[PDB]
């Protein structure tokens, strides 16, 4: 929690700097719509992470004992789920671009990126406000009995997003190494495997511990907290990685 | 360029008539369109406005939300649809085009016209100096119209128009935007002035200048006219 | 805060903006093909089988619209209007196989000057080249009558059509300064043979694949 | 035979050769005179006040 | 051989022309322009940004009411702007997407454009039907067209890439004076203010002064070392300044038939694509290939400011006729009005 203050220093200056570059300076593709929404989701997630670390360090030093409201964790969950779903649909659209290229040049819809962006943001927001309503975060007192099934549906949703990203990157990589003539093969294969490993090692751990591992693990407070700073820090690292990978390597 | 209107006639009070103006022979889909009416013995009065591509519709502050305009681009036909025709709605409806870019001439070409018979505080008003002038042909004529608030806008363009309805004929455009003369009109005409104080200077009147002269403001809507000056011999 | 004339001027400029944007998104989906090559390379015959000033040919094939810019009638300096052709999808160079010994200085040596000049150009550094090799039957009854060693005196080979055609193919392929970016595609055909649009389609769908990675930031 | 074309080039050089050259300093002083007498009506040298500039 | 002795009388004719213009040469313009004071660092800001072009800009031409301008591009679009309110006034679809020049008529009635289809088309802006139509479509050249500029509403001179400038008449459509004499591929054109003379430049590094009415090459200037790209004519009538691929601009002079100033800098390795002069003629403004325009103190050859605002190579450039503003088009397809 000492180190999450310093990795959010590089995290906010990457996410909003994409938000300056893409909304104002540059011209947007469908992929630039995806990168803009993804950097916005990591901007909002790491803003709520840095105010949570700020109130924890204020209770450590100043001892004001102000508690942050329970409204914040719902929208933090929505930012997390939206950013990881934008990772899945970036890898899906790269697979569809190489898989059927006449479709991706000629007969692609114009507003398809914005349509599936706002629909996946709506689905992430729906799952997070249902977790807030049924889990003690919105509608102030919430029961802890039916919170298990919504954390299990959202854990199955993150498992489904991981399966979609691995299946789409696998179909992408075998369709490239089956037949390719002009491609830069090594940075392409390395970037595909690197985003698969960042989804497997930075985004997915915080979500699984919060939704599935906490309820099924059942080993109480001692490991609950220990396995909580690590995973959250990994998620912060993943957010930084989004900004230094999905736009700065390409541009 | 022809704009033959259709419809009109006689109709019951409280009735409905879809009044049409079918354009032909020009590039209608890039012109803002209007309707301007007049009474059988008074000046002109504005009806509506639709811009090209149906982006913006203003209406008269007399009748707003009861008259309804409609624009068709693949057939190049404008309609005006009218609902519950009152006793005011015996008038002479005209089908005006205009175009609005830099250097354009708004309100230049006008429809033929149809007749249909049936049994305001912040608006800038135009007041003309007279309603009839006896002046022999050959010498200089001046026609003055008043405004109630200054027509010079800070860009510089002074939105005062000068039309002419010949007796029995449709209007034309003489001077658009207070000093600029429409093409197809001979260069004997001029107009000048500063804010609200404007005159139409006609030099060397021949026999085609008989008819009623109109002044219209276009800072905002409505599009209010004067009474008009009947010129006769 | 502005007049109704200037408000309708802003609405006029907005519909002009909409029409320009839909025209550009229409025009970024056709495939532009710069046809080069010398004049007697059989390029008219490939216009009739893919079907003054610059000459433009339109044809569609498997839901892909192509645009072919025959620019051989521009008998001027190549440099100015060849910088006006960057961003083209692929280049269709045409070499007739029969003009190895046939006079104009030899024609393969001028074709290698043209091929070297467009491969080593600054404006074509990522451009695929669909090199056609034309009039192979006249190459058959010109290589059964006369050797290719008149054209290439530093060539010692089998002097049948396969080995000598592969030799002049590799002499055309070796003209790159940089072989890692440009990807040269080579085909053999004659005027009688039918399916020759498919080789063009395969080369352009590979460069559409590379540009679809460049669209998606990869 | 390029004798006619080269003779046309020779006669063009001969006709272009015999016209009058003024002195250099008179010509550059005319450049001085134009760039001195039109300096106040140059909106790009001297920055015009923004009420009079039509671009902001 | 009579042709070798005839080309050595051409060689000695070059000797009389060169020692005539060097015997009339006494002082470099810098040697008397030391007593003027420099303008120094002046800043011109992007007052307007005119977007709506998608492929690369190749030309631009300001109006004579100094408010409108036209711009031609590779995407088959000729766009007339209101430069004040950023308003697009017309957008003209071209029959040829490959256009390398455009002009706007001095009366404002017309625009021209022409490119790689060897035709300078004439478009009628003031039309009784409202849309811009093609008035006269002038096909007489065998090479591509690099400049075509209106004299009147009825006379247009047209540079081309077949060594031939050409004066036309737009009712007939037939060229009335064909200007020959260039060795390769004429790139540019700039009229005189009294419209009795024009200049043109070409790949043979020669700039030639032409006479419009009678039709022969009055003067010839050979000072550059590569392809001259664009040319501009000084407002006094007595000078002109040109621009070439060897990163050098040169100020020549008509009545003295020589070179006055050299406008190069060692930090510039890459050629010019356009030049234009200010209202007084104190600024020379040169587009470049290192993506920015330079400004030049046109009497002192200083680099008094750089109009760096573009992502790609500046194509075209131009000052209003009252000197109010500078528009610069470029290959990233963004016209920027500067002031
Ligand atoms: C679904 C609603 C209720 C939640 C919206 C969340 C808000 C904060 C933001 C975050 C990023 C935003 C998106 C950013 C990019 C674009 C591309 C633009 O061309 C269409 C709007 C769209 C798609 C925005 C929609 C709203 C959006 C998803």
């Amino acid at each position: 929690v000492f180190l999450i203050l310093f990795i959010a220093l590089v995290g906010l200056v990457g996410n909003g700097f994409v938000l300056w570059l893409l909304g104002f300076r540059m011209r947007r593709n469908a992929f630039s719509v995806y990168v803009l929404s993804l950097a916005g989701a990591d901007f909002l997630f790491l803003c709520f992470q840095i105010i949570n670390c700020l109130v924890y360090l204020s209770n450590f030093f100043c001892s004001i004992s102000i508690n942050f409201p329970s409204f914040f964790t719902t929208v933090m969950t929505c930012a997390y789920l939206a950013g990881l779903s934008m990772l899945s649909t970036v890898s899906t659209e790269r697979c569809l671009s190489v898989l059927w290229p006449i479709w991706y040049r000629c007969r692609r819809p114009r507003h398809l990126s914005a349509v599936v962006c706002v629909l996946l943001w709506a689905l992430s927001l729906l799952l997070s406000i249902l977790e807030g309503k049924f889990c003690g975060f919105l509608f102030s007192d919430g029961d802890s009995g039916w919170c298990q099934t919504f954390d299990f549906i959202t854990a199955a949703w993150l498992i489904f997003l991981f399966m979609v990203l691995c299946g789409s990157s696998l179909a992408l990589l075998v369709r490239i190494l089956c037949g390719s003539r002009g491609l830069p093969l090594t940075r392409l294969y390395l970037t595909i495997l690197l985003t698969v490993l960042v989804f497997l090692l930075c985004g997915l751990p915080f979500g699984i511990q919060w939704f599935l591992i906490l309820w099924i693990w059942k080993d109480s407070d001692v490991l609950f907290c220990h396995i909580h700073p690590v995973s959250v820090v990994l998620s912060s690292l993943n957010s930084s990685a989004n900004p230094i990978i999905y736009f700065f390597v390409g541009s | 360029v022809q704009l033959v209107e259709s419809g009109g006639g006689l109709v019951q009070p409280g009735g409905s008539r879809k009044l049409s103006c079918s354009a032909s022979g020009f590039a209608f889909s890039s012109f803002g369109m209007h309707w301007v009416r007049q009474a059988p013995e008074k000046g002109l009065e504005w009806v509506a406005y639709i811009s090209s591509g149906s982006g913006t519709i203003y209406y008269a502050d007399t009748v707003k939300g009861r008259f309804t305009i409609s624009r068709d681009d693949p057939k190049n036909t404008l309609f005006l649809q009218m609902t519950s025709l009152r006793s005011e709605d015996t008038a002479m409806y005209y089908c005006v085009r205009s175009i609005y870019y830099y250097g354009s001439s708004p309100f230049d070409f006008w429809g033929q016209g149809t007749t249909l018979t049936v049994s305001g505080s912040a608006d800038i008003v135009m007041t003309q100096a007279t309603s009839s002038v006896p002046v022999t042909p050959g010498e200089s004529v001046s026609i003055s119209c008043r405004s109630s608030k200054s027509l010079l806008h800070s860009n510089g363009n002074t939105y005062l128009y000068w039309f002419l309805q010949r007796p029995g004929q449709s209007p034309q455009l003489l001077i658009y935007r207070m000093s600029n003369l429409a093409s197809g009109v001979p260069d004997r005409f001029s107009g000048s002035g500063s804010g609200t104080a404007f005159t139409l200077t006609i030099s060397r009147l021949e026999a085609e200048d008989v008819g009623v002269y109109y002044c219209m403001q276009h800072l905002e809507y409505p599009l209010t006219f004067g009474a008009g000056t009947k010129l006769e011999l | 805060t502005l007049s109704a004339e200037d408000k309708a001027a802003v609405e006029r400029s907005k519909m002009i903006d909409r029409n320009l944007r839909e025209d550009g998104e229409k025009a970024a989906r056709e495939v532009k093909l710069l046809l080069l090559g010398a004049g007697e390379s059989g390029k008219s015959t490939i216009v009739k089988q893919m079907k003054t000033g610059i000459v433009e040919t339109h044809f569609t094939f498997k839901d892909l619209h192509f645009k072919m810019f025959d620019v051989g009638g521009q008998r001027s300096e190549r440099k100015k209007w060849i910088h006006c052709f960057e961003g083209v999808t692929a280049i269709i160079f045409c070499v007739a196989l029969s003009d190895y010994d046939l006079v104009l200085m030899n024609r393969m040596h001028e074709s290698m000057k043209l091929f070297d000049s467009i491969c080593n150009n600054k404006w074509f550094t990522d451009t695929s080249i669909i090199l056609f090799l034309n009039k192979k039957d006249l190459f058959e009854e010109k290589i059964k009558k006369s050797p290719l060693t008149i054209c290439y005196p530093e060539y010692a080979g089998s002097n049948t059509y396969e080995e000598a055609a592969a030799y002049i193919q590799c002499q055309f392929e070796d003209l790159n300064k940089r072989k890692d970016t440009k990807e040269i595609y080579t085909h053999f055909t004659c005027a009688t043979d039918t399916k020759n649009v498919q080789f063009v389609f395969d080369a352009v769908t590979d460069v559409i694949i590379k540009n679809n990675l460049k669209d998606c930031g990869l | 035979a390029s004798i006619a074309q080269a003779r046309k080039l020779v006669e063009q050089l001969k006709m272009e050769a015999n016209i009058d050259r003024i002195k250099v300093s008179k010509a550059a002083a005319d450049l001085m005179a134009y760039c001195e007498a039109h300096a106040k009506e140059d909106p790009l040298l001297t920055p015009v006040p923004a009420s009079e500039n039509p671009f902001r | 051989s009579e042709l070798d002795q005839l080309r050595q009388e051409a060689e000695q004719l070059k000797n009389q022309i060169r020692d005539a213009r060097k015997a009339c040469a006494d002082a470099t313009l810098s040697q008397i322009t030391n007593n003027i004071d420099p303008v120094g660092r002046i800043q011109m800001r992007t007052r307007r940004t005119l977007r709506g072009h998608l492929a690369k800009i190749y030309a631009m031409h300001w109006g004579t009411d100094s408010r409108l301008l036209v711009s031609a591009s590779q995407d088959g679009k000729l766009i007339i702007w209101d430069s004040y309110t950023t308003n697009k006034v017309h957008a003209i679809p071209l029959r040829s997407s490959w256009v390398m020049t455009c002009a706007y008529a001095p009366s404002g009635n017309y625009v021209a454009c022409g490119g790689l289809d060897n035709i300078c088309s004439i478009y009628n802006l003031k039309t009784r039907e409202g849309n811009v139509r093609v008035s006269r479509e002038l096909a007489g050249h065998t090479g591509y067209l690099s400049c075509c500029r209106f004299l009147d509403d009825n006379q247009i001179v047209t540079s081309s890439g077949d060594t031939t400038c050409a004066l036309w008449d737009i009712e007939t459509g037939q060229q009335t004076t064909t200007f020959t004499g260039h060795t390769g591929d004429v790139m540019s054109l700039s009229l005189a203010p009294d419209t009795r003379l024009f200049v043109s430049g070409a790949c043979d590094a020669s700039a030639k002064l032409w006479d419009v009415r009678e039709g022969m090459c009055r003067q010839t200037f050979t000072g550059h070392e590569s392809d001259i790209n664009a040319i501009c004519f000084f407002p006094n009538g007595n000078a002109f300044a040109t621009g070439s691929d060897d990163a050098t601009c040169r100020l020549f002079d008509l009545r003295a038939d020589q070179e006055l100033m050299t406008y190069s800098h060692d930090n510039i390795i890459c050629g010019i694509t356009s030049v234009s002069f200010s209202k007084s003629g104190r600024l020379l403004l040169a587009g470049y290939d290192d993506f920015n325009c330079n400004v030049w103190d046109a009497l002192k050859a200083d680099r008094a400011g750089v109009l760096a605002g573009h992502d790609n190579r500046v194509s075209c450039l131009g000052v209003t006729d009252d000197g109010m503003a500078v528009a610069t088009g470029s290959w990233d397809s963004f016209l920027k009005i500067w002031n």
